[PDB]
């Protein structure tokens, strides 16, 4: 991201809704989820991300 | 028939509810609430009295 370079959406990350009771307490669903949350919010990983993913 | 599916347990401790279960174990269960009994109400005024 650059602070004059836009995009077409500010948001990425799709959130759950609806289905809380069928996804498990630490199934992959909920560190997803929180994964989404986190990058809403400004995170970024430390380790790099190719251009195309393998 | 009547009752007589819960005659064939304790009437002290008596209870429905239902469950069931995934492969990871995950359980879903159902616990209905008992609605007002009219006949239980009546049954309970004439005892007041």
């Amino acid at each position: 991201a650059r602070s004059a370079q836009p995009v077409t959406r500010l948001d990425q990350c799709y959130h759950l809704r609806w289905g809380a009771q069928y996804v498990g307490e630490d199934s992959l669903t909920y560190r997803l989820g929180v994964l989404s949350l986190l990058a809403t919010n400004g995170y970024q990983l430390a380790r790099p991300i190719p251009k195309q993913l393998t | 028939m009547l009752l007589e599916p819960l005659l064939s347990g304790d009437p002290r401790m008596t209870q429905l509810a239902i469950q069931y279960q995934q492969y990871n174990g995950r359980t879903f269960n159902v616990i209905p609430e008992m609605p007002g009994s009219v006949i239980a109400d009546c049954v309970q005024l004439t005892a007041e009295v």
